[PDB]
RNA sequence: UCGCCCUUGGUCUAUUCUGAUCUGGGGCUCAGCUAACGCGUUAAACACUCCGCCUGGGGAGUACGGUCGCAAGACCAAAA
RNA sequence: CGGCUAACUCCGUGCCAGCAGCCGCGGUAAAACGGGGGGGGCAAGUGUUCUUCGGAAUGACUAGGCGUAAAGGGCACGUAGGCGGUUCAUCGGGUUGAAAGUGAAAGUCGUCAAAAAGUGGCGGAAUGCUUUCGAAACCACUGAACUUGAGUGAGACAGAG
């Protein structure tokens, strides 16, 4: 048809000798990903794994922002109109193709030329190169919007060394391309002003071999070294601190300490921890732990559960209520439904985790070609 | 695996003559009077050894399933003082029916001893030539060498070989069946070979643009 | 960044300092002009003598034969210890320094030799071919590159701001540099330490 | 030969085609392909400095100062000059006159100079 | 304008012989910028710009070394819809790939796709 | 080109070696 | 459409001796072209517009005719 | 039946008699002339002459040239003619889409049936012209503008014009 100009517009394809690049071109919603997008993304991603002439694939941004997280607005307005079903089929396409770049045949390699929150991270971070550059900055601000980091984050920020990766999907803490070389989320590093000379590389390699695309890389790359004051070089005030067993005991012996020997860092995580919703601090909390023994279908299967019962409301409405606090009102105060962390039971918590297919209803649950796709990742 | 062996013994027996030597040269830069004579006559009977061993190695191959077909002979001419030196030059080519085809020039005194050198040359400078479902070229070619131009148009495949006999023998050779041709200008056999040769290297195939732009080439027939 | 100091250690080499009116073919590896100077990127150096390096390294793991070709008195050392500590037992210090001046010793290499005398000394061309020459040609008093381009083999060399057309496109892996002393020391030191690396990987 | 392309992509398709055997550094090169740049249009920029004009004006005056470039120990200290042009050029970066710039850059210049000939004067009475 | 095409063209396929990045084009005229938008679709060039294009138009145009040759014809031809296909076989060399660029009422178009909307035109040249 | 650009950013780094000012005081 | 060395006549910038940009005139050359010799930003290169001219040698720039010229002759110019 | 061009020996002749499309054969061992013998190609035909196109890109639209091979006018100026920048607007002559009329039959092409050296039907083609109604990018025409090509001015010059 003629109306999907804007989307082949959204999502462009670049294509070198034996290479595909798929590009986010979304720049009045910094390249945020709306239904088309991942519609087209996944259509583009399997006919390239399917095309035996095609090498391996790429992933990047256009402008200053890789890729922004998911498109809220959209999913915010139709919740408004009670129908809970684009949000549905918007989750269960994500995190298909968030799958499919966990489980992908070919090299894959994503370039994050800039900022990258949400899901931007989980479409790149399950692949097998990643190249971060000087303006990569990476966040997880979705506690202090009301809902939990989704789409394959609890699978890497679990494995992350320490309990980094719960400090960072509380918080929201911003880290660095080289920091993100240092935790392990990146495998290469390269200076923006530098791009083209790896673009350039990359595109006219003639190999399928991950070593030969490895070796280009790093020999195309930049060496870098963590500065002085990194967040990896206070790993152990986030053992020490983060890895208590309950939120609330975090923030008591965190604030101790602040009463005691008035840290600096204690008050400025205070102030990030403060932001946030009490539901979704435990949910995010509670996934974090879950998903450090878990494989990606498993994770993606409750980070699916969750996000079915935030939008449909069933204990708290922090989702829309930060949509629209954060995104359309934008006075930047919301109200919580439990204004306080004590509010929150143990049985609301457990209401996101429950098997919702033993209600006797199918699409509650998330589909996955686990038989064909015969995972190994 | 004889030849791999019969190698390795001339190579460890050329090794152990270049040690050898060396010491020798050694032990003669040091050595002055009638002793510097005989190691200097020690010497070139190493050498000798080691030339006759470096000639043994020499044993030209040919290539089994290949055909080898003379395109020209021709008596050349040279003059002097005692009357004209005549010579001759053989032109030949090779190929294998499956896409290899390769040349060579001769030169010698008798017809057949420029056949034969040329023979022995011709598996030394072989191309791969792309076919488009093993029967025609891709797409219509026009290239010339000096002033020798050639066109060559592909085919359907029950359409034969229209070409003179250097191009027909070349493209048989290939291993083409349904391409039509035309010499344009000079037919000189030599210069048809090569600018039969660069025709066939300039053709682009589906593969060749699709790896040139970044797209997929489909057959219109499969769309 | 360690990067800076990479790039700063080929700087104090002076491998930067190019000879002015650079060739068409070479403007992709310079920053610019000044003083009378082409001045060469060296990220682009650093980026052509890993790829250079690398390859020299693999053929560390088939077992390829490496002959090195200087020509320049000033690199007599450097290369001889090179060759000597590559090729191994398979060394010949005659050949190392006399064949290269010989037209044909690579295309031409089963012609018989004669001795003559105490001569220029005599040397025999290599037993098998070699599967990549290394060349310190700067003056070109060698046919070398052309000779490897006609039996297809590849060719590490460092090329300098003027090099020709003919020469620059038969040679596979250019190194763009000035041919000084420390360069040429940190180059071959990079090329011995990265070949004994492959080589301590197999038990050799 | 008459087939296009650099030694890898010819040698690739002579093998492929069965036409050459196999050469040893066919594996070494596909492991390590050499390098790539980009197109640069051809047009070499001239290095300037925006101290330029004021390194060449202290060529406009005394010619003998330093040793400092048959020196040979390092490239990367800088000369009497250079040091004179960064001077003026950061002090008219804060907003000072010009003249003004030059006149108190040659004075504090001429001031070290004169400091260091006193400290040779004593280094040379403990001679 | 069918002599500044060409001309425009005729640079296009020298500077990317030479194996540069970029080129700047002048004058240049709506004609000139469809033919490049057509170009730039098929993938025979990266990119190109349009300055002032309402006082003194000038273009800049991203060079990949992908083009052989560009020509603009410099005579009147008509074809119709009907027309196109056996046209753009005798046109092209290779007879295979490369593009026919007409002017329809319809726009400025490939031969491929003016044999879609069947429309007819003028041909402005061809690239391949 | 970043690394040039800053590693101008300092003293000398443009300085003719020995054999250019050698051969270009041989030229005059 | 890569450059290098000179030079004619200007202009600008200079940083004390040179750079830049026009303008013509030369030498050399990367490419590309050329039957070869060679040409090569003043192309015989990559393209285009318009004009003149060629279509085996000899007969022949001859015969005939017209126009022009004081003449000498000139221009257009065949066939057997 | 020497080569081009598939097919060879004996006898006779001796630059004669003769052959010959071209190159060339014949002057005592002629596969080339003439006869014997054998063989090759076509075949109720097969050669020779005339005539046309092809090969011939050898008048080159497709598809050639002009430094040294045929061929740049001695050099200009200008008539007709040919060719030649940008934007915006209008228009509908060319252009372009559809419909209608016409494009006789036979012949060429496709297909089937018939027939057995024989016929016919239905199509396609007939690249065109006229009329009507759409389109508006290009060419032409009209209007308003632009300055990059051409031409002026002011100020500096050089020159065996
Ligand atoms: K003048
Ligand atoms: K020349
Ligand atoms: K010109
Ligand atoms: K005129
Ligand atoms: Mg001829
Ligand atoms: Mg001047
Ligand atoms: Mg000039
Ligand atoms: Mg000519
Ligand atoms: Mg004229
Ligand atoms: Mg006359
Ligand atoms: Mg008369
Ligand atoms: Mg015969
Ligand atoms: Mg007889
Ligand atoms: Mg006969
Ligand atoms: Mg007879
Ligand atoms: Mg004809
Ligand atoms: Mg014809
Ligand atoms: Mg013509
Ligand atoms: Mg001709
Ligand atoms: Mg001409
Ligand atoms: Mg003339
Ligand atoms: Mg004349
Ligand atoms: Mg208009
Ligand atoms: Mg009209
Ligand atoms: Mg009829
Ligand atoms: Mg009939
Ligand atoms: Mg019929």
């Amino acid at each position: 048809s003629a109306s999907d100009a804007d989307v082949q517009d959204q999502v462009s394809v670049e294509g070198k000798a034996k290479s595909r690049a798929a590009i986010l071109d979304r720049p009045s919603s910094l390249n945020a990903l709306s239904a088309p997008m991942v519609g087209r993304l996944k259509r583009l991603y399997e006919s390239w794994e399917e095309n035996p002439a095609i090498s391996f694939v790429l992933m990047k941004g256009s402008g200053k922002t890789f890729c922004s997280g998911a498109d809220v607005l959209p999913l915010y307005h139709s919740i408004n109109e009670g129908n809970t079903e684009e949000c549905k089929h918007f989750f269960g396409s994500l995190y298909n193709f968030v799958y499919l770049q966990g489980t992908y045949l070919k090299p894959n390699i994503a370039i994050m030329d800039g900022v990258t929150m949400g899901c931007g991270g989980g479409i790149s971070i399950p692949g097998m190169f990643r190249v971060a550059t000087d303006k990569t900055v990476l966040a997880h601000p979705e506690v202090q919007i009301g809902f939990h980091p989704d789409a394959g984050a609890s699978y890497y920020l679990s494995r992350l060394p320490g309990y980094l990766g719960e400090y960072l999907a509380l918080t929201g803490q911003k880290l660095d391309g080289v920091e993100m070389i240092a935790c392990g989320l990146a495998t290469h590093f390269c200076l923006h002003s530098r791009l083209g000379m790896v673009e350039e590389r990359i595109g006219k390699l003639l190999t399928d071999d991950p070593t030969v695309i490895e070796a280009s890389l790093a020999q195309y790359s930049d060496l870098v070294y963590p500065d002085n004051t990194s967040v990896l070089h206070k790993i152990e005030m986030i053992d020490r601190y983060f890895g208590l067993d309950t939120v609330e005991e975090i923030i008591e012996a965190m604030e101790n300490e602040v009463a005691d020997s008035g840290n600096e860092w204690c008050k400025k995580t205070l102030k990030q921890v403060k932001e946030a919703s009490p539901l979704s601090l435990k949910i995010t909390l509670q996934s974090i732990r879950e998903g450090r023994f878990q494989t990606l279908d498993q994770c993606l299967t409750r980070e699916y559960r969750i996000s079915l019962c935030g939008v449909s409301k069933t204990v708290s409405g922090d989702f829309c209520e930060g949509i629209r606090a954060r995104l359309v009102d934008k006075d930047f105060a919301p109200k919580w439904d439990p204004p306080r962390l004590e509010d929150v039971s143990k049985d609301m918590v457990d209401c996101y985790f429950s098997p919702a297919t033993d209600a006797d209803d199918s699409e509650s649950e998330l589909k996955l070609p686990t038989a064909q796709r015969e995972p190994y990742f | 695996d004889d030849m791999k062996e019969r190698d390795d013994i001339l190579l460890e027996k050329l090794n152990a003559i270049d040690k050898k030597l060396e010491s020798k040269l050694s032990e003669l830069d040091h050595t002055f009077g009638k002793k510097g004579k005989r190691l200097e006559e020690e010497i070139r009977d190493l050498a000798e050894e080691r030339n006759a061993l470096t000639e043994k190695k020499r044993q030209p191959l040919y290539r089994k399933g290949y055909d080898v077909h003379v395109i020209d002979v021709k008596k050349v001419a040279k003059v002097t003082k005692g009357g004209r030196v005549e010579r001759y030059t053989a032109l030949m080519v090779c190929g294998n029916y499956e896409g290899v085809i390769g040349y060579a020039k001769a030169k010698a005194e008798t017809g057949q001893s420029a056949m034969q050198k040329a023979y022995e040359k011709c598996f030394q400078n072989l191309h791969y030539i792309e076919r488009h479902e093993e029967h025609t070229i891709a797409h219509a070619i026009q290239t010339s060498y000096k002033k020798t131009k050639l066109y060559l148009w592909p085919a359907p495949t029950t359409t034969g070989m229209k070409a003179g006999r250097v191009v027909k023998t070349m493209l048989l050779l290939a291993g083409f069946k349904n391409i039509k041709s035309k010499v344009i200008g000079s037919r000189n056999s030599y210069n048809t070979v090569k600018a039969v040769l660069k025709a066939l290297n300039a053709v682009e195939t589906p593969k060749d643009v699709q790896e040139k732009f970044g797209r997929t080439v489909v057959e219109k027939y499969l769309l | 960044t360690l990067h800076g100091a990479v790039i700063q250690k080929l700087l104090n080499t002076g491998s930067h300092l190019g000879r002015r009116a650079a060739e068409h073919h070479f403007k992709q590896y310079a920053y610019g002009t000044r003083n009378g100077m082409t001045i060469i990127d060296s990220d682009k150096t650093l980026i052509c003598l890993r790829s250079a390096a690398s390859f020299v390294a693999n053929l560390a793991s088939a077992r390829g034969n490496i002959f090195f070709v200087n020509t320049n008195p000033l690199f007599d050392e450097i290369v001889e210890l090179t060759s000597r500590r590559i090729q191994g037992d398979a060394y010949n210090h005659n050949r190392s320094t006399n064949l290269w001046k010989m037209g044909g010793f690579l295309t031409n290499s089963y012609s018989p030799k004669k001795f003559r005398s105490r001569h220029k000394k005599l040397c025999f061309g290599p037993t098998t071919m070699p599967d990549c020459v290394v060349v310190f040609d700067a003056e070109r008093k060698s046919s070398v590159v052309l000779e490897a381009a006609k039996l297809q083999i590849p060719v590490v060399a460092i090329v300098d701001p003027n090099v020709p057309l003919e020469f620059f496109e038969k040679i596979t892996y250019p190194v763009p540099a000035r041919d000084s002393v420390k360069f040429v020391y940190l180059f071959c030191n990079v090329i011995t330490k990265c070949f004994v690396a492959e080589q301590m990987k197999m038990g050799i | 030969s008459w087939m296009k392309g650099d030694l890898l992509s010819k040698t690739r398709r002579l093998v492929g085609g069965l036409a050459t055997r196999e050469p040893v550094w066919l594996k070494a090169m596909e492991a390590s392909p050499p390098p790539v740049f980009p197109r640069s249009n051809g047009n070499l920029k001239k290095i300037v400095l925006p101290e330029d004009p004021y390194v060449r004006r202290f060529a406009r005056k005394h010619p003998e100062a330093k040793l400092v470039e048959p020196n040979k120990v390092s490239a990367f200290i800088p000369d009497p000059a250079r040091v004179y042009g960064c001077r003026v050029l950061e002090l008219t970066k804060n907003g000072i006159s010009e003249d003004d710039a030059m006149s108190v850059a040659n004075m504090e210049y001429l001031a070290e100079r004169k400091e260091k000939k006193k400290a040779y004067k004593r280094l040379k009475e403990l001679a | 304008g069918r002599r500044i095409l060409n001309d425009a063209l005729r640079t296009i396929v020298n500077a990317e012989r030479r194996g540069k990045a970029s080129v700047e084009l002048k004058p240049i005229s709506t004609v000139m910028s469809s033919f490049l938008r057509i170009m730039k679709e098929k993938g025979y060039i990266k990119n190109f710009q349009v300055h002032d294009p309402h006082r003194v138009g000038r273009i800049t145009v991203d060079l990949q070394g992908r083009v052989n040759d560009c020509k603009a014809l410099t005579y009147r031809q008509d074809v119709k819809a009907k027309e196109i296909e056996e046209y753009t076989e005798r046109t092209l060399p290779t007879r295979q790939w490369g593009y026919v660029v007409v002017t329809t009422p319809d726009g400025i178009l490939d031969h491929e796709e003016a044999i879609k909307r069947n429309v007819g035109g003028q041909v402005l040249g061809f690239f391949y | 080109m970043h690394y040039m650009g800053l590693f101008s950013k300092a003293g000398n780094i443009f300085r003719q070696p020995r054999a250019m000012q050698a051969a270009n005081a041989m030229l005059q």
